[PDB]
RNA sequence: CUAGUAACGGCGAGUGAAGCGGCAACAGCUCAAAUUUGAAAGCUGGCUUCGGCCCGCGUUGUAAUUUGGAGAGGAUGCUUU
């Protein structure tokens, strides 16, 4: 039952995926196409550059794991990168 | 943002500054030839909004056309006659657009933008190299310029029924007898 | 001459105002 | 007609074509000082200063061609007189 | 009449105390140049490759 | 009772626990269960007694039970007289709704009109509004409000005091009256408040008073200090004040949360440790920071007026009012008691500019003693050049400077005393100099019938949308 | 091609898909 | 034809339908006229005639149909341009109160 | 197909469309108006040992971003080469 008369709640199952879609007695060609679509894919992960690793290393070496201090630093953070963004780059790098 | 100031200045053509400048330049153009080359556009705001760039391959030409009539009325504008005479003068270039610069009691003055289709700067650059294609040879002769599109009535709506998709094309389609195989 | 202590002090027509047939604000020029 | 439930749509940015830009109004007012006045605008300016406001609107219709254009043109030129006596 | 009247400065006599644009400034006006670092790294690849 | 003892949803119950609130006060205990049951309730509670949480809990439970979405409409609407109370309600609703999928938002005067219209079009399910901006959005901005299930009026007596009696009458007319629960609060009941309660409520409501009648009043010996300082040297006098009046207890009241958060982060680069208290921080951090300041022997606390008027202020040496107060009557009677109270000798000081000399005449008409302070101009730590260099170099403090400067004029513009604190009198260049700007940022300062058209008559009929 | 066109084709190219009967 | 009838009449050009109807009063004040005869057309086919005293007086809106102008060669009659006519009214004009207002206009 | 319909012609000889609908085929985009201003980042030549050397065009504006059922800028967290 709907307290609010909206037709969209009948059909329901602000950000969505953009580059793909999340999905859930028959001919052989269709079965072969189903296996090719659901075959597991190599990840091809993206690494960071060498100069990016030294910039993150010098940042941890002076400030430990206090991301708020590295955001306020200027010599070691010439672009005013936000503490939330630096913490994301640290987690990708391996050092917290 | 100097070009927004220039756009508003060209709105007031009868003001003291613009009428003084248009007076002393009308005399200067009459001392020169009927068709001659301008090093720079005299109205840089207007040329830039019509598609001019300071690149090698873009040229500006100035032209006079005698105003008046032939009581018969010519179906193309004086801007169209200005474009065709410049294109005949510069046969290797392509006419992109043209704009009004000055007006006398005997002559109307226009400045034409031309693009060289064989210059390497034009050919390597997209968003201009459509003019290098051979379908754009002499656009001013066939009415493909801005003044040509106005004269041929190529506008949407119920007020341009006879002139959308060509006047002679629409007349011909309405005057052929279509006979099918099973009548 | 601030009357109440911490509040604000209190604060050419070309027509005449008359009454219309439905009892509205008729303007006479 | 048919009973279909209505919904409200997003405000169209093309419907905002009615210009409210503060920068463009700045540029128009600054250019008006620089450029000056047309010959017919001087006639309207003189007639408004002398008090012949009726003659000004008749003359400006005959130069522009519409009551809406004549009304606006006398209104911009009226505010030029107001701001000129304030600067002077 | 006065055929060449002087200009009455009705608009420019009042000095504007604020910028016209209320748009924010980007980070790039406050930080070192991103274009500069890209041209430098292009040169680093060339010296490294010889 | 306790919030866990009250039967609520798992997301709201765990959100209150994250705030650290366990006990339940007077206005929360006997206004929330009648609101959840459905009955409409009006109350008379002092602000800062927890009544903000009293109308938010039934609002969130209604939205969550009916499973609201951004395509549905506005849900709950909260009406609030001034800007700085609306950001506190938005601040506490952000913490209360962090585990739900519904949307919350604020529409206030002096902000971006086009950005608010875009927020309203996308769909905000809990709207906190100033009456002036709400009327303009309901008349002009296209957004869904047909699914309105609750209307809350906050500080009703302050709304009629500002002069929004006409707008609140038009707000009730536009909003759907059927099957919605209305819940209005006002500390003092007048005839206009009863008139507002009559046109907004549906027959007979339940009426609550928690307010105390016995209030301590002023005498002719309650000294209030003032200092006259130019607009370009207001912060420099404050910074010179705090850096030598350290190893003492100092509280400074501000006008906006952005003004608090800018000066809190500014004072970390010019080397002056100051505790802060604003609405962008979490509620657990806010009460912890006040607990540290209450138990401290010396330090500096920075907060707003409307955060301070709900909190219990300890014995301190100085109370500083850097910006104009929201309620000047409640300012003098309360912080006069707060400085002069207890065995400690506390002194209350208010910053004045030369254009606000009308407050002294208001001060003398009320017959409350004044104390002027001399302020020698030699003893000034001229850190203007260091502050100006650092603002133009650091981007985050540049943003905090514009947001504080923008919120300072807007709170100045919404002030009740038009005559004393006039916005068209103070030099905008000098105010931005104190904030750390060479040139003032662009702020709009604004955000009887005569000579009708000839022969025009009033409108008789037509369908206008 | 323009580099604004190249960015759009890099991140949103024409995909391979089928529709069941 | 009707303007040639009226020596005290001044002809006026196309009026903007996007304007307001009381701007006719500001218009007639400009030409110093206390009567407005407004020809309003709809859809390029229909005609509506308005009669009004300009500052404050009454205003009547008619729908005009069955138009036959002077240039039609079946009339055989002619008169002086600007002569003072004899106005022939009907007895119904003096009985109905709304027809009494129309008669004075 | 609409349709010899509307509409216009001494409302003669006559002239004469379009919207909707059913199909064929479908695909969307590029500029000017904004300062990269913490770095004309853009391009024509012609000398080359083919990697990079100079001569210039151009700030009266060449690259990147944006093109009004949009967009920018910050923040934010996933997702793409």
């Amino acid at each position: 039952s709907e307290s609010d008369a909206v037709p969209q709640q009948q059909q329901q199952e602000n950000h969505i995926r953009q580059h793909d879609l999340e999905l859930e007695s028959k001919p052989e060609v269709l079965r072969a196409l189903e296996r090719e679509a659901t075959r597991p894919v190599e990840k091809t992960v993206r690494h960071q550059s060498e100069r990016e690793r030294e910039w993150l290393q010098r940042l941890v070496d002076k400030h430990g794991d206090d991301v708020a201090a590295m955001a306020r630093d200027r010599k070691l953070n010439p672009y005013q990168q936000t503490a939330s963004d630096i913490k994301r780059r640290l987690k990708k790098a391996g050092l917290l | 943002g100097a070009l927004k100031y220039l756009e508003e200045l060209s709105k007031k053509k009868q003001s003291d500054v613009v009428r003084f400048l248009l007076r002393v330049r009308c005399w200067e153009y009459r001392q020169l030839n009927v068709i001659h080359r301008a090093s720079r556009p005299s109205r840089p705001d207007k040329a830039r909004r019509l598609g001019y760039k300071a690149k090698q391959g873009y040229v500006i030409y100035r032209v006079r056309v005698r105003r008046g009539g032939r009581q018969l009325k010519y179906q193309r504008s004086l801007r169209a006659t200005a474009e065709e005479r410049v294109g005949r003068r510069c046969s290797n270039l392509r006419v992109l657009n043209s704009y009004w610069v000055n007006q006398d009691s005997t002559y109307k003055y226009y400045e034409v933008i031309l693009v060289d289709p064989n210059h390497k700067a034009i050919r390597r650059d997209p968003r201009i190299n459509w003019i290098c294609n051979p379908v754009h040879k002499h656009r001013e002769c066939r009415g493909l310029t801005s003044t040509g599109k106005k004269s041929r009535g190529l506008n949407k709506g119920h007020r341009f029924n006879k002139t959308r998709a060509g006047r002679r094309k629409t007349w011909k389609r309405h005057n052929t007898l279509s006979l099918w195989r099973y009548r | 001459e601030i009357l109440e202590p911490f509040v604000d002090p209190p604060r050419d027509r070309n027509y005449r105002i008359e009454k219309d047939a439905n009892g509205g604000i008729r303007y006479v020029y | 007609g048919h009973k279909t439930t209505r919904r409200v749509l997003k405000e169209r940015p093309s419907r905002r074509k009615g210009a409210q830009s503060k920068r463009t109004q700045f540029v128009r007012s600054l250019i008006r000082e620089v450029a000056g006045l047309a010959p017919y605008e001087r006639r309207v300016i003189e007639l408004l200063r002398n008090g012949k406001d009726k003659r000004a609107r008749k003359f400006s219709k005959k130069k522009l061609g519409t009551f809406g254009r004549a009304k606006r043109k006398c209104e911009e030129l009226q505010r030029i007189i107001a701001e000129s006596r304030r600067a002077h | 009449e006065d055929p060449y009247p002087d200009t009455v400065e009705w608009f420019t006599s009042v000095e504007e105390k604020m910028p016209l644009s209320a748009a924010p400034e980007p980070k790039r006006r406050f930080i070192p140049s991103k274009n500069e670092a890209k041209q430098i790294m292009k040169l680093v690849r060339a010296i490294r490759e010889g | 009772q306790e919030f866990s003892e009250l039967n609520l949803s798992e997301k709201t119950t765990k959100a209150i626990a994250e705030m650290g609130f366990t006990k339940m006060t007077e206005i929360q205990r006997r206004a929330i269960p009648p609101a959840l049951a459905g009955k409409d309730v009006l109350g008379a509670a002092k602000t800062g007694s927890g009544k903000t949480l009293a109308f938010l809990i039934p609002a969130v439970e209604m939205l969550s039970s009916l499973r609201f979405k951004p395509r549905n409409g506005t849900g709950a609407i909260v009406v609030t007289p001034t800007r700085e109370l609306a950001l506190q309600i938005f601040g506490v609703a952000r913490e209360l709704m962090k585990y739900h999928s519904q949307t919350y938002g604020v529409v206030i005067g002096g902000a971006n009109r086009r950005a608010e219209a875009e927020k309203l079009g996308k769909g905000v399910n809990l709207l906190i509004a100033t009456p002036g901006r709400l009327l303009d959005h309901l008349q002009n901005t296209p957004f869904v409000f047909k699914n309105l299930k609750s209307l809350i009026i906050d500080e009703a007596d302050r709304i009629l005091e500002i002069g929004f009696e006409d707008e609140m009458r038009q707000i009730v007319k536009i909003l759907p009256k059927e099957d919605r629960q209305t819940m209005l609060f006002s500390a003092t009941q007048t005839t206009k408040v009863e008139d507002l309660a009559r046109i907004s409520l549906r027959p007979g409501p339940l009426y609550i008073n928690v307010d105390e009648e016995k209030k301590y009043s002023t005498v002719e010996g309650l000294e209030q200090g003032y200092v006259v300082v130019e607009a370009d040297k207001r912060f420099l006098l404050l910074f010179s004040f705090l850096k030598k009046m350290a190893k003492k207890k100092i509280i400074v009241f501000f006008s906006s949360c952005n003004s608090v958060k800018y000066y809190s982060e500014l004072l970390q680069y010019i080397d002056l440790p100051v505790l802060d208290l604003h609405g962008k921080q979490k509620q657990q951090k806010r009460t912890n920071t006040f607990f540290e300041f209450c138990n401290a022997k010396s330090g500096t606390l920075i907060c707003t007026d409307v955060a301070a008027r709900g909190l219990d202020i300890p014995q301190v040496d100085w109370i500083v009012q850097f910006d104009p107060p929201d309620d000047p009557r409640d300012y003098i009677h309360r912080v006069g008691r707060t400085a002069r109270g207890n065995n400690g000798k506390g002194r209350s000081l208010l910053f004045l500019q030369p254009c606000e000399l009308g407050f002294l005449a208001h001060l003398k008409a009320a017959k409350v003693p004044v104390v002027e302070y001399d302020f020698p101009k030699n003893k000034i730590l001229n850190v203007q050049s260091q502050l100006e260099k650092l603002i133009s170099t650091n981007y985050y403090l540049n943003q905090s400077a514009k947001e504080g400067y923008r919120s300072y004029i807007h709170a100045y513009a919404s002030h009740s005393l038009r005559s004393v604190f006039d916005v068209h009198k103070l030099d905008l260049v000098k105010v931005a100099k104190s904030f750390g700007f060479s040139t003032p940022p662009r702020v709009d300062i604004t955000l009887p019938q005569g000579r009708r058209a000839y022969g025009s008559q009033p409108r008789q009929g037509g369908r206008y949308k | 091609v323009l580099e604004k066109t190249k960015k759009r084709l890099t991140h949103f190219p024409q995909r391979k898909y089928a529709v069941k009967a | 034809d009707l303007a040639s009838m009226l020596p005290h009449g001044r002809k006026d050009a196309k009026f903007d339908t996007k304007s307001r109807l009381y701007e006719l009063c500001e218009l007639a004040e400009l030409y110093n006229c206390n009567n407005v005869l407004f020809f309003e057309a709809r859809k390029g086919k229909d005609l509506y005639m308005w009669f009004s005293k300009v500052p404050n007086g009454p205003t009547v809106k008619f729908y005009a149909q069955n138009l036959h102008t002077m240039e039609e060669l079946h009339f055989q009659g002619n008169c002086l341009k600007g002569s003072r006519p004899i106005l022939s009214f009907d007895a119904a004009f003096e009985q109905e109160p709304y027809l009494k207002v129309i008669k004075e206009l």
